[PDB]
C-alpha cells in the first residue's frame, strides 16, 4: 500500500511561482494562481488576485 | 527513561491547522488531524494530530498535553481527550502528534478535547473498517478462538526505524500585531520574535522589525504582520505554508509503528458430518461469515470456494 | 497500472528507487483554506488483498 | 528620500532591502525591473 | 478579497453578510460585527424595568420578576 | 432554549417543572442520532443540529443530578448533493448547490 | 439554497480503440456513471459504478 | 517460573519482553517495571536545570521558562 506525502505548499503573496521537476515517485506540481488564503489570523496575502 | 523518547519532540510545537468540521463549520482548529492510519486488523487506528501529546512547555509529562492558543502556546492536564468513529474509541497510549486509539468502524473520525469551558474538536471524512483475521469475518475480536498472525499498531513510543521531518514554522499570519494607536499603524513585536509587515498604502513599506515600529500608513487594512518564531519547528503539515529556503530542521520518529502481533480469531461450530456412498454431507452453522473451501486430493483439485453466512 | 496490483512496485523493501503509478492529480485548493487537494485512484494493493 | 532609498519614476522610494525580491514594491517596478 | 457593499467585512479580514453585520450572533470569529451595536427602542405599551428590558404593562406589577432586576415588582414601582 | 423568565440569554434555559416554569444554564445539552450530534445553535422550541444517519432521534439536558431526555423514532438520512453517494462532507471538492437550514 | 462540497471521483484511465472508448474506472464511492450518443438516437446508459 | 532469556518477569510472576525492562511505559500493572531503573544524563550542550530538567543551550536565558521553575531565566543564570 503507498502513502501520499504532501509537503507543505509554498504561498506566494503578490507575485507568482513556478514547478520544478524533482526525482520523487508520481511527483506533481502546479501553481494554482488568484488564491487568497485565510489563516487563524486573518488574510494571509495582501494582494486580492 | 521517558524523557529519552521526546529528545526530539522537545524541539517540535503544536500548531494551528484547517480542519474541515470544527463542529458545525470548518474553521482553524488547534487539533486538526493530519492523517488517519486505520490498515491494522483489530480496529486499531493511530490518528496523527497538530496538538501535542505527553510535552508541556516545562518538560515531559503524558499527563499533559500542549497546543496553541493563537500565538502562544498552551499547556493543559489531558481533560475528556476522546476518540470517535461511530461511537466513543478507547484510548491505548498517546505521544507527540500521535493518538492510537481502539475504534469500531464507522465514516468519520472525532478527535477533540476539553479545556475548561471550551470545546475543540475535528471531524475528518475517512472510512475506518473492522478487519478480522482469517476465514471468519468476525465484528469484534472474540474472547477465545485461534491464535493467529495479525498486523497491529504497536502501544509503544519507542523508535523503531520510521520518522517524519519537522521543518522551520512559515510566516504565521497574526493581525493581531497591528494597532491604530495614534491614528498611525504600529507594529507590536512580542518578545523575542521577528514580525514581518508589509503595508502597500500611499507609502508602500515592507521589511523584518525585531520591536516595535511605527509605519507610515494609517489603516490596519493597508499592512499585514507575520510572527516569524523559529524557537519551535513544526512538522511539515499539507495544511501550513511552506517557509523561505531550506526549512528541514530534523526528524521526528513515528510512534506506534506497525507491527506483527497475535490476534485471536473466531472458531466456528463444528459442522455435523454425515456419510453417504462417495458422498461427504456437511451442516454448516456458523455463527459470522465463515468461508468453507474443499478440494479433491487427485489429479484434479476441482476447488470449492464459498461463504457461508447462515445455516 | 493504476489501481492494480502493480500500482506500487518496489525492487526490494528496503530500496530508494520506488515506481509508483497512480492518477495523483492536485486540484485547486479551496477557496480561503491552505491545504493540499488531491485526488488518487484508490491502492490497488488493497484492492487485490 | 535618503540615498538608502531608490525613487522610482511613479514617486514611491525603494529601500535597498528590497531591491530586489520577486515582488514589485512600487508603480514602476524599479527593483524587480533592476534585478 | 475586498468585497462588494452587499457584504461586510470583519477586522479579522473575513466578509460577512451586510444583513448580519449587527444582529445579536458573532458570525466571524473575531466578534467584529457585533463588537459595534446599539440598543434599539421599544412602543409605549412595554415598561422598561432598571437594566432597560422591556416588558408589557400587563407584566408590571403582577408578582413575578420579568425582567433581570426586581423593578417590575418593586415597591418604589408599584 | 435561550430564554429565562428573567429575560434573554442565549446561556440559559427554560422548561417547566411542573406548575412552575425553571430557568437553568444550558448543562450538557445534546443530540444524539446513532451518535453524538453537534450543536449549531438553539432559539426558543428550535434546535439545530447535524446529526449522522440513525434510526432514532434522541434529545436531552442535564439539570443538576436530574436528566431529562427524549427519543422519538425517526429515519434520519444524510442526504449528498450531486452524483456521488459520499457518506460526509468532503474537506474538498466540487462546490455544488444545495439546500441547507440557515444557522441564523 | 446553499453551497455544499461534494466529492469528485478519481478520473479515469481512458483506453480508445477503434470506434471503441474504454474507461477504468476505480471510484471511492457508489459514483453515477451517464453517456449518451450525439446522433439521432441518444442510446443513453445510467448505471451505478460501486468497485472498479 | 522462569520466563525466556530474552524476557523480564515482573514482581507479579507475568514475564515482560527485556527490551521493555526499562522504559516510559508500566508494562506491567504491578508497576514494577519501571521501579529499579535509573535517571539517565544528557548532553552538556544541554543547560541541565537546578530541579533535574535539562534543556538546550539556545533556551538558556532567551526570555521564556524552558524548566519546570525557571532557572534558565533566573537572575541567578543571567
Ligand atoms: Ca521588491
Ligand atoms: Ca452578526
Ligand atoms: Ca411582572
Ligand atoms: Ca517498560
Ligand atoms: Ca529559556
Amino acid at each position: 500500500k503507498y502513502k501520499t506525502k504532501v509537503p507543505s505548499p509554498v504561498v506566494k503573496c503578490c507575485g507568482a511561482t513556478q514547478c520544478t521537476s524533482k526525482p520523487h515517485p508520481d511527483y506533481q506540481c502546479q501553481v494554482f494562481s488568484g488564491v487568497y488564503p485565510f489563516m487563524y489570523g486573518g488574510a494571509y496575502c495582501f494582494c486580492d488576485t | 527513561d521517558l524523557d529519552t523518547h521526546f529528545t526530539q519532540y522537545k524541539l517540535a510545537r503544536p500548531y494551528i491547522a484547517d480542519c474541515p468540521n470544527c463542529g458545525h463549520s470548518r474553521c482553524d482548529s488547534p487539533i486538526a488531524i493530519e492523517e488517519v492510519r486505520g490498515d491494522a486488523h483489530a480496529g486499531v487506528i493511530r490518528i496523527q494530530t497538530s496538538a501535542m501529546f505527553g510535552l508541556k512547555t516545562d518538560g515531559v509529562d503524558l499527563a499533559y498535553m500542549s497546543f496553541m492558543n493563537g500565538k502562544t502556546q498552551k499547556s493543559i492536564k489531558i481533560d475528556n481527550l476522546h476518540v470517535r468513529t461511530s461511537a466513543p474509541c478507547s484510548l491505548v497510549s498517546h505521544h507527540g502528534y500521535y493518538i492510537l486509539a481502539q475504534c469500531p468502524p464507522g465514516d468519520t473520525v472525532t478527535v477533540g478535547f476539553h479545556d475548561g469551558p471550551n470545546r475543540h474538536t475535528c471531524t475528518v471524512a475517512h472510512k475506518v473498517e473492522f478487519r478480522p483475521v482469517g476465514r471468519e469475518k468476525y465484528r469484534h475480536p472474540p474472547e477465545h478462538g485461534v491464535e493467529l498472525p495479525c498486523n497491529r499498531y504497536t502501544h509503544k513510543r519507542a523508535d523503531q526505524g520510521h520518522y517524519v521531518e519537522m521543518h522551520q514554522p512559515g510566516l504565521v499570519a497574526d493581525h493581531s500585531l497591528l494597532s491604530i494607536h495614534s491614528a498611525k499603524v504600529k507594529i507590536t513585536v512580542p518578545s523575542g520574535a521577528q514580525v514581518k509587515y508589509y503595508c502597500k498604502c500611499p507609502d508602500v513599506r515592507k521589511g523584518i522589525t525585531s520591536s516595535d515600529h511605527t509605519t507610515t500608513c494609517t489603516d490596519v487594512k493597508q499592512c499585514r504582520a507575520y510572527l516569524i518564531d523559529n524557537k519551535k519547528w513544526v512538522y511539515n503539515s499539507g495544511r501550513l505554508p511552506r517557509g523561505e529556503g531550506d526549512t528541514f530542521k530534523g526528524k521526528l520518529h513515528v510512534p506506534f509503528v506497525p507491527v506483527k502481533a497475535k490476534c485471536i480469531a473466531t472458531l466456528a461450530p463444528e459442522p455435523l458430518v454425515e456419510h453417504k456412498h462417495r458422498t461427504l454431507i456437511l451442516h454448516l452453522h456458523p455463527d459470522h461469515p465463515t468461508l468453507l473451501t474443499t478440494r479433491s486430493l487427485g489429479s484434479d483439485a476441482n476447488p470449492t470456494r464459498q461463504w457461508i453466512e447462515r445455516p | 497500472k493504476a489501481g492494480s496490483f502493480g500500482d506500487l512496485q518496489s525492487r526490494t523493501s528496503t530500496s530508494n528507487d520506488l515506481y509508483a503509478n497512480t492518477n495523483l492529480k492536485l486540484q485547486r485548493p479551496q477557496a480561503g483554506i491552505v491545504h493540499t487537494p488531491f485526488t488518487q485512484v484508490p491502492s490497488g494493493f488493497e484492492r487485490w488483498k | 528620500c535618503p540615498a538608502s532609498e531608490i525613487q522610482c519614476g511613479s514617486g514611491e522610494c525603494i529601500h535597498k532591502k528590497w531591491r530586489c525580491d520577486g515582488d514589485p514594491d512600487c508603480k514602476d517596478g524599479s527593483d524587480e525591473v533592476n534585478c | 478579497a475586498k468585497c462588494e457593499p452587499s457584504q461586510f467585512q470583519c477586522t479579522n479580514g473575513r466578509c460577512i453578510t451586510l444583513l448580519w453585520k449587527c444582529d445579536g450572533d458573532e458570525d466571524c470569529v473575531d466578534g467584529s460585527d457585533e463588537k459595534n451595536c446599539v440598543k434599539k427602542t421599544c412602543a409605549e405599551s412595554d415598561f422598561v424595568c432598571n437594566n432597560g428590558q422591556c416588558v408589557p404593562s400587563r407584566w408590571k406589577c403582577d408578582g413575578d420578576p420579568d425582567c433581570e432586576d426586581g423593578s417590575d415588582e418593586s415597591p418604589e414601582q408599584c
